[PDB]
């Protein structure tokens, strides 16, 4: 049931749900997503295929001549990798288009007969991702982070007035598209509807209808209901509505002329209403005091002259009615402007609206965009249509047309970019809805409408901005000049694309440096979604709410991982199962549950699809493949959680797991911790350090086999077989001649990274863990990355600790460490460090690379070469010359004193500098490698020809294992269709390989077959002969450099740093410190044996910071190593193997009711040996998060490794023998080495270079620079009454040029005074001030 | 002709196609590039800028100021010490 | 100026002054060539423009960009921001002499010492060094002193042991918010790379030993050094400028020893004898005759000031422990003998400090000081207090407590549905009936904690406080607190959503029981909440500092 890596060591957990999904391959968010961007896509409109369909065909002006597009394909990248990465040269493949130029007919009117003209066009570069999901970008490994951004659509806000004595809640909406620009309704305080375009200014919101040709009584139909009044000759007469009454106080009495049904006084009810609405009244004999105070609808002219009595929006009067009524007029069409159920906003804008016609409209939004320039028609025409309706300039990507839709309630989910007229009248109604109470708001931070854009959406907007770019000047070209004489490729110009890509690539905010501390960190950084970058918010901008927990990000992102300070809640990690649909909107998995049965059918639901349906909870206790055993469940619903029936659950969490991230869910006891602590943990476990021998953690999860197979730092089996030979940097393997494919040989090679540098100059190295002639199958590691273990993720080491007070030298999270931690080398690291010396060519002359250096005594000179490079392997300290150059020095004319003295001692004071490369102070290492680069032109030294030899030497060497690899197969081959013509068992087998080509057999189809191998041979050799040139032409030709720069040397320097007083060590818990003192071993507090404790931890930290996941986790330690010891014992006494069976297996099968079953009857013997052999150290337990080994568990364990139950023990002072006087807590936590190095921060500075303009120290411990003596320091010593200190503080020390000179001489002389002067910074002050034209200037005195 | 070979020319080659020596077309492209701005933001964050980082070349050292005091105190107790006649001499030759 | 590689770097105040320049050039050629107004009218509008981009950019609307993509920076511009000469140069700026690196704890040090890296001192006091080598006659030159020094020879550290005595450094440790951040100490030479630090003085400097960093700067003139000595050095800040309260107060593993060594206990070793002084109860307790809880007669003299200053001697046999007894000794003469006769706590102890500061002076209470820190370290190790997950005890009854509150609202829903409750009614009853629950089970949880002992006092039964870890952590007031307690044993309480309304549904369980799922993901709300808070927050302080110090 076991792999052959998990027969070595199987890990014990107490997991008890039993899991149904697999953890998905971590990595897929990026890789998936740059795959779009290249799969060659016929109809899936993605990446390169969606751009070229959107610009080409692109028409000339005259539409005679026209551009077409074709096709696309990408070349082969010219350099791998690993040159690209040594030759600091981008890893890029070349772009190639297939374009057809047609040139029409004048004379006919479409005559496509004249010129058809396709070519292969070179349009850019377009970097590759390498197979891990990294870009490599100037020979550096670059992650591009995914991006969460507000989806395009509509949206429906309401700033509550948030200033007014009023408070009155202000609605506006929203239409943001994928590209283009703005468009905003809002309300004003007096209930009036504005528009703004772009966010530049309010204008009355009917201008927009205006100018969509809509005349004002075309406005007021589409929005309000008529209302309609007969005239009869004296009667003023409504057509009644019954609903249409409610919720007013009574006026008169309304009698259907048959009887009473509403008296004065009574306040108008439901019943009324109903009664009205059975008995059908139709039509009321209302007075003429009614009329007075509503609106028209209709333009009432009088017929009998044509002139306006009365147009659109206008109150009506008495007098107006009578002259309606005298007019000829038995109909009038009012208004139904009945209040807040309904509202007369619309009316209300058109009166304040001061233009009239679609034209003036047109001017006053051109003079609106485009304030100062006169209003042609054209011009507002054209403004109009591309600022919203043209296909160019507005977009609303398929994504936001559904948004749209779907939040308008409409059926279609497939639409125009552009907006119709429609979709702008639909927005005005839904938020005049929404005014008057029948909508809702939207949220903004719900986690459906928030959207996530991954590199290969980013790459194609950039490439389509490119290509844009180049459509305006194949266009303008191919109107002016004559068509017949030019080709395509003279049309195309590649810089601005590949300007483009490129500076995306390089330049962007999104784009940033990997994170090679270990493999943690280098996962969660390929899966982090940031908020911020182009296209989205920014940090001044975020307020509170948008930086919160949301509750649906429940299974989508971590809500416990997220960075400390001013990007809290902005950069945020996905969690565990979460995937992204087609749109690309977070969703996550769930179990569906059938009529009461928990089935195994998983559904992906996204964020407005959850809230839905009701969802259990994932540890709900499940019934032996069926129903819940509860009747009663706790389950969420619509945002809340609360307890249901079984009947009214629809799905299921997958697992316990499911809501936190990776990095959260590698932390043992994460119940148990508080949030604020576990956050601490989680952000820590990415810093650290891996040291020289790892070890895996006695107390895990599981996640750890995932983590490290799936971050690509292992070397993992591809195809299965046997090893047949092992080195320290190579692994050949046979392959099973099941998967062995039927054409080649069965061999495959697996090459080690050895001694590498990272970005943070740590050390990368992989190491074989299988051994010679071992069975391995599929998918099985072979080779261990920096900081795996047999297979998994160790990125500390575990440590006996006891909680307890020492003297004091673990005050306030110092952490007393002692002496044998340092004679183990735990914790012990080596770093990798690049140096380099380049040599130019100055106006003087040449700098060169020698070792005739001035100055210099064969002491120093002793370590170079006869070139001037240092010997490789030899050892270095700060101050030795690692490579001598010198420089042409001018003329130096010197004062007399030094005349008299070369007079005197007759120096010739050779005319050339020193300008070596040094290792810098401090620094201590070996010199591993170096690396020679020589312009083409220059001759190559002694040092670059041997090192070019040496390169050659294994560039043969490595060759011809792949030629032999490949002879094999061909001959293989050979011998299955030779042997099929006639048997020659063992004859061809002991007659020499080579010669069966010679021989021939009847003249068959068999005799064809063979000499069409035999042309096979001729062109394997050519095939080595070629690629033997291709390396020789390669190392050979001179590499390209840097304009002016003749050669450049770099040597690489490893150190090994070692741990001390300083330096930060932290635990999985958020538990931090920096080691305080090292102990010797008698001092340490001992057993009742006699065993020292390791490290000494501070009680004063748990029940404060309130994270308990470090006792139980010690606890669960302790208990490991004890069943450890007991194998140890075991083991020593020089065997017993029924024994060793037995006890084993009783520790596997330990726990309550866990699911993992381990039979340990099937193993033989050997493989039971090698088990317990790897136990020695201690059984490896596993606890999920959530899911966790409870207490009891613990317990029990510990009763059976003969430990004390409660955990601590008698413990005794290693200094005067004496006891302690309680019981301690002792046991085994897994500790981590962060990458905060006292070597690193130690800097001081007593006098150095002083800046250019300012004349101030400069800064930084690179420059070697003074510490900034800020404002608040200043204040500080104005408080006390420390003057002089200040005014040290301020001249002499930082600015006063002659007073710094003079203190100097003066302290050298033991005088200690002060000589104060001007400050500098003051002068310039003064002049820039005097530069403005403003005299300012010193009155004396 | 990036076009044409569909990779970056290699000075030679545009030198050939030029007509011109190797050498000139060097000249050329070291003389071509343009000054930087003061203010280029070098650090990730917009907080520091390129003009910082620069250093004053102009000034000598403190050391080496006091280095040439004592060069000159010493040189003129050696001098003090010889004949007056040659010590005048000496010092009227190198305008000591 | 020439940058390395070839390129040239230049500020833009260059470009800006160019383009005035050659339009001013072309407008006076435009004029000697007699051109069409409306040319003269262009160029003099652009004359203009250029000289008030010059002056200062953007405030003329349209801020001319540079080549690349901003805005070019001009004259205004250098004198006006958080980054102009004004705040940047002129009122704070970069300083010679000076170091920084992480802290650590030493607690061997006077109150008045720091530990101070060789390689760090070797750095920073350089001219010194240089002088006292050529005074000796070890170095002729001032280049055979360096190479003297580049190469670390004996007597150079030798030199140095003797430059670094007397002498003063300064301690800084940002932000600075009050004027005890910055600090003069007397430097101890020391190897490795790490400062440190004397654990009293953190409190004042609000610094943790996890990876802080602080800054070292060197007083060079005699003035500057008197004033170290005399305003700035940390015997002389004790008292608080802000309030008078002393600002050297003994904290966590201080407290815990003090406490522990002055608790009394129940019959164990050496009840009822007596004792001829503090020296006999010492002798006793070392030797494994009596305990540190024993309730002993011991005899006792007293000092007490006079009218006049002088001190008379007052003898008893008083009641006390043997810890007391031993704590005695360090006590200065002149205190009553009723201070440490209790069990001591923070307060007690800083009560204690007070008292000997406004009775004795200054000097006795800096050694008492010290001396108070040393017996705390040093009793609170032989202690061996330690933390084991049974320390945190729950109360037999809290599934009771928590059952019937859930049945209760269980009927009060029901009821609900009898349209007896309206919505406010019921949520209000509900949030009432989880509160009283969470106050019993606090209480339960205490009551079973605190004073859960029972002793044989020779013969029947007897009941004092507990000697559980925790509770002594919560009592004497080294670290914890009455609410962690209450999250670590009881329940862990009512939460918020994320804004404003508090959550229908408490959290039952605790961290030694475990939460699950649901309750972990709602308790993110309030920690993410307050974290933020903090985060964005203390920008608000620092410019309200900032207002606060200009105008007064
Ligand atoms: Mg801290």
């Amino acid at each position: 049931v076991y792999s052959y890596t998990e027969k070595k060591r199987i890990r014990k957990d107490f997991g008890k749900r039993p899991q149904v999904l697999d953890v998905p391959y971590l990595l897929s968010i990026q890789l998936d997503s740059f795959q779009k961007f290249i799969e060659q896509d016929p109809e899936g409109q993605y990446g390169l295929e969606a751009a070229f369909r959107s610009v080409f065909p692109i028409q000339s002006y005259s539409g005679n001549s026209e551009l077409q597009y074709v096709s696309y394909r990408l070349g082969e990248p010219v350099f791998d990798v690993q040159e690209c990465q040594i030759r600091g040269v981008t890893y890029s493949a070349p772009l190639r288009v297939k374009l057809r130029l047609v040139i029409y007919e004048r004379e006919a009117p479409e005559g496509t007969v004249k010129d058809i003209k396709e070519q292969e066009v070179y349009m850019g570069e377009i970097p590759l991702m390498t197979d891990n999901g990294t870009f490599v970008i100037n020979g550096t490994e670059r992650v591009i982070v995914s991006q969460l951004h507000r989806s395009p659509g509509v949206f429906f806000d309401s700033d509550k007035g948030k200033t007014h004595s009023s408070g009155k809640v202000l609605y506006n909406a929203r239409i943001i598209p994928y590209r283009g620009s703005w468009l905003d309704f809002e309300f004003d305080p007096k209930d009036n509807l504005f528009v703004r375009i772009d966010r530049r200014r309010k204008l009355p919101a009917t201008i927009i209808l205006r100018a969509l040709n809509y005349t004002t009584e075309q406005i007021l139909d589409l929005f309000f209901e008529k209302v309609i009044f007969e005239i009869r000759d004296n009667k003023l007469q409504m057509e009644l509505v019954p609903e249409r009454l409610r919720g007013e106080t009574a006026s008169f009495d309304i009698e259907a002329n048959g009887k009473v049904y509403v008296e004065k006084g009574r306040r108008i009810t439901a019943r009324h209403i109903r009664q009205l609405e059975k008995d059908d009244v139709k039509l009321i004999e209302v007075p003429v005091e009614y009329i007075a105070g509503k609106v028209v609808a209709k333009d009432y002219i009088d017929e009998s002259t044509g002139e306006l009595i009365c147009a659109a929006n206008m109150e009506l009067s008495l007098d107006l009615l009578a002259k309606l009524s005298q007019s000829g007029h038995k109909r009038i069409e009012t208004l139904f402007t009945n209040d807040l159920d309904h509202g007369p906003y619309i009316s209300e804008t058109l009166r304040v609206d001061p233009t009239n016609d679609r034209l003036s409209a047109l001017v006053e939004i051109y003079r609106m965009m485009r304030p100062g320039e006169p209003p042609t028609r054209e011009a507002a025409e054209s403004l109009f249509e591309n600022l919203f309706f043209s296909e160019d300039r507005y977009d609303l990507s398929a994504v936001g047309r559904m948004k749209f839709n779907r939040s308008l309630l409409r059926e279609e989910i497939e639409g125009s970019g552009i907006l119709s007229k429609d979709d702008i009248i639909d927005v005005m109604k839904k938020l005049i809805d929404i005014r008057n109470g029948k909508g809702e708001v939207d949220d903004i931070d719900h986690l459906g409408n928030r959207r996530i854009r991954s590199v290969g959406e980013m790459a194609e907007n950039q490439f389509r901005v490119g290509l844009v770019r180049v459509e305006r000047a194949v266009k303008e070209r191919l109107s002016l000049g004559d068509l017949d004489t030019l080709m395509p490729q003279d049309m195309i110009n590649a810089k601005p694309i590949s300007a483009a890509v490129k500076e995306f690539f390089g330049s962007s905010q999104l784009s940033q440096f990997m994170d090679q501390n270990n493999p943690l960190s280098e996962i969660t950084h390929k899966r982090r979604i940031s908020a911020l970058g182009p296209g989205g918010l920014t940090r001044e901008r975020a307020g509170f709410e948008v930086r919160d927990v949301h509750p649906t990000h429940y299974g989508r992102v971590c809500p416990i991982e997220t960075p400390e300070g001013p990007n809290i809640g902005l950069i945020n990690s996905l969690s565990v199962y979460a995937q992204t649909n087609e749109y690309g909107f977070l969703e996550t998995p769930y179990r569906k549950v059938t009529d009461g049965v928990v089935t195994d059918e998983i559904h992906y639901l996204s964020a407005i699809e959850e809230g839905n349906y009701v969802i259990a909870q994932a540890n709900s206790n499940l019934d032996e493949e069926g129903h819940f055993v509860e009747d009663l469940v706790t389950c969420r619903s619509k945002g809340e959680s609360s307890l249901f029936s079984r009947d009214q659950v629809d799905y299921m969490d997958v697992s316990t797991q499911q809501v936190v991230s990776v990095g959260a869910s590698l932390i043992p006891f994460l119940e148990h911790d508080d949030a604020n602590r576990a956050l601490m943990g989680a952000n820590m476990q990415r810093q650290a350090v891996p040291t020289l021998r790892a070890d895996k953690p006695l107390v895990g999860t599981g996640m750890e086999r995932a983590v490290a197979v799936d971050s690509g730092v292992t070397a993992v089996a591809k195809r299965g077989g046997v090893v047949q030979y092992v080195d320290a940097s190579r692994i050949v393997i046979k392959v099973n001649e099941d998967e062995m494919y039927p054409g080649e040989a069965g061999i495959d090679i697996y090459n080690l990274t050895k001694y590498t540098r990272s970005n943070q100059n740590t050390c990368i190295n992989q190491m074989p863990c299988v051994s010679l002639g071992e069975p391995v199958e599929r998918g099985d590691v072979l080779a261990d990355g920096p900081s795996t273990d047999l297979g998994e993720l160790a990125l500390g080491q575990n440590m006996r600790v006891a909680f307890m007070p020492w003297n004091g030298y673990n005050f306030e999270d110092s952490i007393l460490v002692s002496e044998r931690v340092v004679q183990e080398d735990r914790f012990t690291t080596i770093h990798i460090q690049e140096l380099a010396c380049v040599s130019r060519d100055t106006k003087l002359g040449p700098e060169e690379i020698t070792a005739d250096i001035p100055n210099v005594g064969e002491a120093a000179l002793s370590k170079l070469d006869e070139s001037g490079i240092v010997y490789i392997g030899a050892e270095v300290t700060g101050g030795d010359i690692l490579v001598g150059k010198v420089t042409p020095k001018g003329e130096t004319q010197l004062t007399p004193e030094e005349k008299l003295l070369r007079a005197i001692f007759g120096e010739k004071a050779s005319d050339v500098k020193d300008s070596s490369l040094r290792v810098p102070n401090g620094v201590s290492g070996t010199v591993i490698d170096v690396q020679v680069f020589t312009r083409d032109g220059v001759e190559k030294d002694k040092r670059a020809l041997e090192i070019e030899e040496m390169q050659l030497k294994q560039a043969k060497k490595d060759l011809s294992e792949e030629l032999q690899i490949l002879e094999a197969g061909l001959f293989s081959r050979i011998r299955a269709v030779l042997v099929a013509g006639g048997v020659e068992a063992e004859k061809l087998d002991k007659l020499p390989r080579d010669r069966w080509l010679e021989l021939g057999l009847t003249d068959e189809e068999k005799q064809n077959q063979l000499e069409q191998l035999a042309e096979q041979y001729d062109e394997l050799k050519h095939e080595f002969e070629k690629k033997l040139e291709a390396k020789r032409r390669k190392i050979t030709q001179g590499d390209d450099l840097a304009p002016g720069v003749l050669k450049i040397v770099k040597v690489y320097l490893a150190v090994k740093r070692r741990i001390q007083p300083g330096d930060k060590m932290a635990g999985r818990h958020g538990n931090k410190g920096v080691i305080s003192k090292i102990n010797p071993i008698e001092d340490m507090p001992y057993d009742e044996n006699g065993t020292p404790v390791d490290i000494v931890l501070n009680p004063l930290g748990v029940p404060s910071r309130m994270n308990i996941g470090q006792i139980l986790e010690t606890h669960l330690g302790m208990a490991a190593k004890g069943i450890g010891d007991k194998i140890n014992a075991m083991l020593k006494q020089q065997q017993e193997v029924a024994k060793l069976r037995e006890f084993i297996q009783r520790a596997y099968d330990l726990g309550a009711d866990v699911r993992q079953k381990v039979d340990l009857s099937t193993f033989s013997d050997e493989e039971v040996m090698r088990l317990a052999e790897n136990l020695r150290k201690g059984m490896p337990i596993a606890t999920p998060v959530f899911d966790g080994a409870k207490e009891a568990e613990i317990k029990e364990l510990l009763k059976l490794g003969d430990l004390p139950t409660s955990g601590q023990i008698r413990l005794y002072d290693g200094r005067t023998g004496e006891q302690f006087e309680r019981p301690v807590t002792v046991g085994y936590m897994y500790m981590l080495k962060l990458n905060h190095l006292v070597d690193d921060k130690m800097h001081a500075r007593s006098t150095g270079s002083y800046s250019l303009v300012t004349q101030q120290p400069l800064g930084g411990k690179a420059q070697f620079g003074g510490q900034r003596f800020g404002e608040m320091e200043v204040w500080a010593l104005e408080a006390y009454g420390a003057a002089y200190t200040l005014q040290e503080m301020l001249t002499v020390k930082s600015d006063d040029v002659n007073g710094r000179t003079k203190m100097y001489k003066n302290i050298v002389d033991g005088n200690h005074q002060m000589e104060p002067g001007m400050p500098e910074s003051f002068n310039v002050l003064l002049k820039e001030i005097r530069s403005l034209g403003i005299n300012i200037e010193l009155e004396d005195e | 002709m990036l076009q044409e070979m569909g990779r970056e020319p290699t000075p030679e080659e545009l030198a050939e196609r030029m007509l011109m020596p190797e050498d000139k077309i060097r000249k050329v492209l070291k003389i071509a590039k343009e000054p930087i701005s003061m203010e280029t933001p070098i650090g990730d964050d917009e907080d520091s800028h390129l003009g910082d980082f620069i250093e004053d070349t102009t000034l000598e050292l403190p050391l080496d100021s006091a280095t040439t005091e004592s060069l000159r105190a010493a040189t003129h107790d050696v001098l003090a010490g010889l004949t007056a006649r040659e010590a005048k001499v000496l010092r009227m030759r190198f305008g000591i | 100026v020439p940058l390395d590689g070839g390129r040239f770097a230049t500020s833009d105040l260059n470009d800006l002054y160019r383009r005035v320049i050659n339009r001013n050039n072309r407008l006076k050629r435009l004029l000697d060539l007699a051109a069409p107004d409306i040319i003269v009218r262009n160029e003099k509008r652009m004359l203009q423009e250029a000289v008030d981009a010059l002056l200062d950019n953007g405030r003329r609307g349209r801020a001319i960009t540079g080549s690349n993509k901003r805005p070019l920076k001009s004259l205004a511009d250098m004198i006006k921001g958080k980054q102009g000469r004004f705040r940047q140069n002129l009122l704070g700026k970069r300083v010679d002499y000076s170091g920084r690196s992480v802290i650590t704890v030493g607690p061997y040090l006077r109150l008045h010492q720091c530990g101070l890296p060789k390689k760090m001192a070797l750095e920073l006091f350089k001219p010194f060094i240089y002088g006292k080598l050529e005074l000796r006659g070890l170095a002729t030159t001032i280049k055979a002193a360096k190479k003297m020094v580049e190469r670390e020879e004996a007597v150079v550290w030798d030199i140095l042991d003797e430059v670094i005595r007397e002498h003063p450094v300064l301690l800084n440790r940002a932000p600075t918010l009050h004027r005890l951040g910055i600090q003069a100490f007397e430097p101890v030479l020391i190897e490795g790379k790490a400062i440190q630090l004397h654990p009293l003085v953190c409190a004042a400097y609000n610094a943790d030993f996890d990876g802080d960093q602080m800054a070292v700067h060197v007083p060079l003139t005699l003035e500057a050094q008197l004033e170290a000595r005399a305003l700035m050095m940390s015997t002389n800040n004790i008292l608080s400028p802000a309030n008078g309260e002393p600002i050297i107060v003994p904290s966590q593993d201080v407290v815990l020893g003090l406490y522990y060594m002055t608790r009394d206990c129940v019959n164990a070793k050496g009840e009822g004898m007596v004792l001829t002084g503090p020296k006999e109860a010492e002798r006793l307790y070392r030797s494994g005759l009596a305990s540190l809880h024993a309730r002993v007669k011991v005899r006792i003299t007293e000092y007490e000031k006079d009218a006049n200053g002088e001190l008379v001697a007052k003898t008893s046999l008083k009641d006390t422990t043997v810890g007391r007894a031993i704590l005695w000794m360090i006590v200065p003469k002149g205190l009553p003998y009723s201070i440490v006769n209790q069990a001591l706590g923070k307060k007690a102890i800083s009560k204690m400090l007070n008292t000997c500061y406004r009775i004795l002076g200054l000097k006795p209470t800096v050694i008492f000081a010290d001396q108070i820190m040393y017996t705390g370290f040093a009793y609170a190790a032989r202690s061996g207090a330690s933390v084991g997950i049974d320390d945190m005890v729950i109360p037999e009854k809290k599934h009771e407590i928590i059952s019937e509150a859930e049945a209760e609202v269980a009927e009060i829903q029901e009821q609900f549905q009898s349209g007896l409750v309206t919505a406010g009614e019921r949520y209000n009853k509900v949030i009432d009936i989880w509160a009283a629950a969470n106050d019993r089970v606090s209480k339960a949880m205490m009551d079973n904690l605190q004073t859960e002992t029972v002793i044989n006092r020779d013969g029947q039964e007897e009941k004092q406080v507990s000697f559980n870890s925790i509770y002594m952590m919560a009592d004497s007031g080294a670290r914890g607190s009455a609410a962690q307690i209450r999250q670590l044993a009881g329940m862990r309480g009512l939460m918020a959503k994320p804004d404003g309304s508090i959550i229908e549904t408490p959290i039952t369980a605790n961290f030694r029981e475990g939460l699950n799922v649901l309750q972990y993901f709602i308790s993110t709300h309030g920690a993410r909440k307050g974290l933020a808070d903090t985060a964005l927050k203390t920008a608000n302080s620092g410019y309200l500092t900032r207002r606060l110090v200009d105008v007064a």
